[PDB]
RNA sequence: GCGCGUGGGCCCCUCCUGGUAAGCAGGACGGGCGAGGCGGGACGAUCCGGACGCCGGGCCAGGGUGCGCCGCCGGGGCCCG
């Protein structure tokens, strides 16, 4: 329920890299694509251009994949799976899968409380019965 | 159209390759009389490889 | 700028088993420039290149500055026209200081850098011997002139953020 | 087994350092005393005592890696200066002196004072061990590599490099080319002779290097 | 930026591990590497490399060649990184101790009929990881026809056969032809 | 360059010297050349037959073969990136012996011979490493007879 | 060993041929752009510096320091830029 202490999580870039000329056209979706033009201001990386994706922006290995709570995430879609995930696991937390129905989530939460594995989405889909 | 600029940089990229050890000591172009006599001298006592 | 006297000789050879020592009075910014100039002069005047020669010493000379003495410099400037000759006359406390004043006028008046000018001779001239009017005017015992640049005292207006209540008098 | 060798070796190196710190200290004093005395004696005899021409130089690269002609690149590589504001110790031989004239535009050099040698080795000095750059923090790691050269301590190192001694080549190669802070540089395109910064600076390389070390 | 393109001569690439899906070859390589990491014996480093090589660089050595090579020393244990193969020409076969990666069944039968054990690299690690009394042997690497076709057939100093049928006279009959 | 004959651009190199025209001295023919010896190939214009090409002039090489009228010399020629041995047959007149290795032979003789001479006398081995010039020593020089020097004015 | 692109190049030096001469037409050592971000040169693919992971300090090249627009003063000489 409480994560091990760990080290400060530093994110090198706060805002997502966006593809060149994403703002100008709806057809160009924000998904990053490498600058490929012969005379692309982006490929050259001229002053005032959007930043380019580089391995340098990599998060510290120990903090990589870790969620803000301090635990990491391993998804669970059933109760058997949750007992396997928590077995010998004080470094991870379980997000109930979106597919899991409201009826089944009650079983997962009740087992999780016994297991001691934190559930990130414990309040999801809670509306009494049918 | 003709121009040889960048030829020397291209040649020196990993060049200045020496000829090879077999080339320096070879039986090619040598005096045929020298070659015949050399084989007879070799074909006797320790150097002989004949069975 | 610093008054060095350098002693240098041709490298010992089988023809010259004792080569001739040559001394020069090179006024230079630093010992490295002084020894470069010494070799340049020796090459033209005595045919000795640094590659065939050895400088034996380059001693710094310190001169006292107790009183102002007139000094005369004969030099051979080079302008785009070609090499010429020029005599200068500077009243200064020390020879190196006078030579610094000499190089600055030749920079402003004749547009020649340190390496363009070659100093044939420097000397101390007497109050009687002055040959140029500017040195002669101050050489006389009594010299009273109003402050030449009273206005220069605005060096304070720089810091006063320039907001004086009244406009200053000189 | 290993514990004994480390306790025994450490004491031997520490003794070498305290014992020879005083020994070299006097030798450096001896050099100033010999030159000062002879200068005065020669003046008494009416002759001028010349001092010996430098056996070692401190060469610092002051220009960059773009636009270097191929000869100039090779000569720099052998001098181990491959980067701007990098400095190496180079012996003075006709071979070294005639090569450095070729590369004068990219370097500034001069005889190094023993305080410059000590402050370069101690603070910015590192070791090439198995082609790695290992920081020199103790006289002990110096001992393992230069053990055949009898140089067993950092002060022993400064003496060999200052004097271009018998164990100089091995010791200069043992020192990873010093990476120094940005050069002051009044002019990069003209020689110190012209008042710029390229080429020989003589004693003034101890002043130029002071800010960079 | 640093000039690292003067005296540095680029990075060569070599086979650090076998690319063979066979887990037994991969296991033996790890074992002979682990032994050589501990005891730096040349024989163990060389075996590790020869296990790693490809089929083209691992040519077969027949019982006939092994007989000639070990003629001087019966005691010494031969080691071949490639498979051993039978020689039907060698009617009589000596007594040999051979550690091969694989033995042709006919060769295995003949060597053991002559009283000599057919060892395997698993057996070699167990008995002699050091390689005391062991010789490493290799097949002629240039035995493949592919190795005799390499080159330009057609230049005067070729000594390389044309690649294909040909059946014409230009160049085929002398330098003066063409 | 619109013509490339064997003797193009050879007007000055293949020409004889100021006062060397005539026939080659008989020493050249008497001279003995042994296998592997270093020879230097300089083309002689008078003896046209068995002449080397202009490239192989000034080049120094080793005698691959010793034959009747002509010897065979291998010199290394740079073509593009590679340097490839060219085995050439040259008439005796064109080839002369080389003193390129003579220095090493002198040093090698002294290297062993001085070491033996000192071996009988002083025990420390003589240093046999050529040092490249080196710097200067203490060196005292007299100043007493020094000459003052001053630059002279541009007379014109 | 096995392939791929490329086989229209152009500039800055320096020596050139040639034309009266060019941001002209052909040659060559090197470097540069091509395919090299960044700072400066007001502006300029090539000039002067610097040749690039992501960053936080410090140093400082080249170029500058009235105000735009970051950053300067001191001294000597000159003066209808």
């Amino acid at each position: 329920i409480h994560p091990l202490p760990h080290k400060i999580i530093i994110k090198k870039r706060k805002n997502k890299f966006i593809r060149f000329q994403s703002e100008r056209f709806v057809r160009v979706k924000p998904s990053w694509r490498k600058p490929r033009g012969i005379d692309s201001p982006m490929r050259h990386q001229y002053r005032g251009q959007r930043p380019m994706v580089s391995i340098g922006y990599g998060s510290d290995k120990e903090t990589r994949f870790m969620l803000p709570c301090g635990f990491f995430k391993h998804r669970i879609s059933t109760v058997h799976e949750l007992k396997t995930l928590f077995m010998n696991n004080k470094t991870h937390a379980a997000q109930i899968a979106h597919g899991v129905s409201a009826r089944s989530r009650k079983q997962i939460l009740e087992e999780a409380k016994k297991m001691g594995v934190r559930v990130l989405n414990a309040d999801a889909k809670l509306r009494k019965e049918e | 159209n003709h121009t040889s600029k960048n030829q020397n940089r291209k040649d020196h990229r990993n060049g200045i390759k020496k000829p090879k050890k077999s080339a320096y000591t070879s039986h090619k172009g040598m005096c045929p009389k020298y070659l015949r006599n050399l084989r007879r001298s070799r074909a006797n006592d320790p150097r002989q490889s004949l069975r | 700028m610093q008054k060095y006297i350098v002693y240098g000789r041709r490298l010992p050879s089988e023809k010259f088993p004792e080569p001739e020592v040559f001394r020069m009075t090179i006024y230079a910014p630093n010992e490295i420039v002084a020894k470069s100039r010494f070799w340049y002069h020796l090459k033209s005047l005595k045919k000795i290149k640094r590659t065939h020669g050895e400088i034996l010493d380059c001693q710094h000379i310190e001169e006292n500055g107790d009183f102002v003495k007139n000094f005369g410099v004969l030099l051979r400037y080079r302008s785009r026209v070609g090499q010429h000759n020029m005599y200068r006359e500077v009243r200064e406390t020390t020879s190196a200081r006078a030579m610094d004043k000499v190089y600055s006028e030749m920079a402003g008046q004749c547009r020649a850098r340190y390496h363009d000018i070659q100093i044939i001779n420097v000397k101390e001239v007497a109050d009687e011997d002055v040959r140029r009017e500017k040195v002669a005017m101050f050489t006389q015992k009594g010299v009273r002139f109003p402050h030449p640049c009273p206005y220069v005292h605005v060096k304070r207006a720089a810091r006063t953020a320039r907001f004086q209540d009244r406009a200053p008098h000189v | 087994e290993r514990a004994t060798e480390k306790e025994k070796r450490a004491a031997l190196v520490k003794d070498h350092a305290v014992k020879s710190a005083q020994v070299y200290a006097r030798y450096y004093i001896d050099l100033v005393e010999s030159e000062k005395k002879a200068r005065e004696n020669a003046l008494k005899n009416n002759q001028l005592y010349v001092p010996d021409e430098p056996k070692v130089y401190l060469v610092v690269r002051i220009r960059g890696i773009v636009g270097v002609a191929p000869k100039v690149r090779t000569i720099l590589s052998l001098l181990r200066l491959r980067q701007i504001n990098n400095a190496v110790f180079m012996r003075c031989n006709k071979a070294t002196l005639n090569a450095l004239r070729i590369v004068d535009h990219y370097v500034t050099y001069g005889e190094p004072t023993v305080e410059t040698i000590r402050n370069l080795i101690y603070k910015r000095g590192f070791a090439k061990v198995n082609g790695q750059r290992i920081p020199i923090v103790d006289n002990n790691l110096i001992d393992e590599q230069l053990s055949k050269h009898n140089i067993l301590c950092a002060e022993d190192l400064v003496h060999e490099i200052f004097t271009c001694g018998s164990s100089f080549k091995e010791a200069n190669n043992f020192l990873w080319p010093f990476q120094l802070n940005s050069a002051a540089l009044k002019d990069k395109r003209n020689n110190f002779a012209e008042g710029g910064d390229f080429g020989y600076r003589g004693k003034y390389i101890n002043e130029f290097v002071a800010r960079m070390i | 930026g640093i000039d690292l393109k003067t005296g540095i001569k680029k990075r060569k690439v070599e086979r650090k591990e076998p690319k063979s899906p066979n887990p037994y070859i991969r296991l033996l390589h790890n074992a002979f590497k682990v032994v050589y990491e501990n005891t730096g014996e040349d024989f163990t480093k060389v075996l590790t490399k020869r296990l790693c090589l490809s089929k083209t660089n691992r040519p077969v050595l027949s019982v006939s060649r092994l007989a000639h090579l070990m003629h001087k020393r019966e005691d010494k244990i031969a080691v071949v990184a490639s498979t051993v193969t039978n020689d039907e020409r060698l009617v009589t076969i000596p007594r040999m101790t051979i550690c091969a990666l694989k033995f042709s069944a006919t060769a295995r039968s003949r060597i053991e009929k002559a009283g000599g054990r057919c060892m395997s690299f698993d057996e070699l690690l167990a008995e002699k990881p050091t390689g005391d009394n062991c010789v490493l042997l290799q097949g002629r690497r240039s035995c493949r026809a592919v190795c005799k076709k390499f080159g330009s057939p057609g230049r005067p100093n070729s000594h390389v056969k044309p690649k294909g049928e040909h059946k014409g006279r230009r160049g085929a009959r002398g330098r003066h032809s063409w | 360059t619109h013509s490339q004959g064997y003797r193009c651009k050879t007007r000055y190199c293949f020409a004889r010297k100021f006062r060397r025209h005539g026939m080659a001295n008989l020493t050249t023919y008497n001279r003995v050349y042994k296998l592997g010896q270093y020879v230097n190939i300089k083309v002689n214009g008078a003896y046209h037959k068995g002449m080397p090409h202009r490239y192989y002039n000034g080049r120094t090489g080793t005698i691959f073969n010793i034959g009747p009228r002509a010897l065979g010399v291998q010199i290394q020629k740079r073509v593009r990136g590679r340097i490839m041995l060219k085995r050439i047959n040259v008439r005796l007149e064109h080839v002369h012996p080389s003193d390129c290795r003579k220095n090493h032979l002198e040093r090698v003789a002294a290297n062993d011979a001085a070491r033996r001479l000192a071996k009988e006398t002083g025990q420390p081995v003589p240093c046999l490493k050529r040092q490249n010039a080196l710097p200067r020593a203490a060196h005292v020089v007299s100043i007493a007879s020094a000459i003052d020097i001053t630059p002279l004015k541009y007379d014109g």
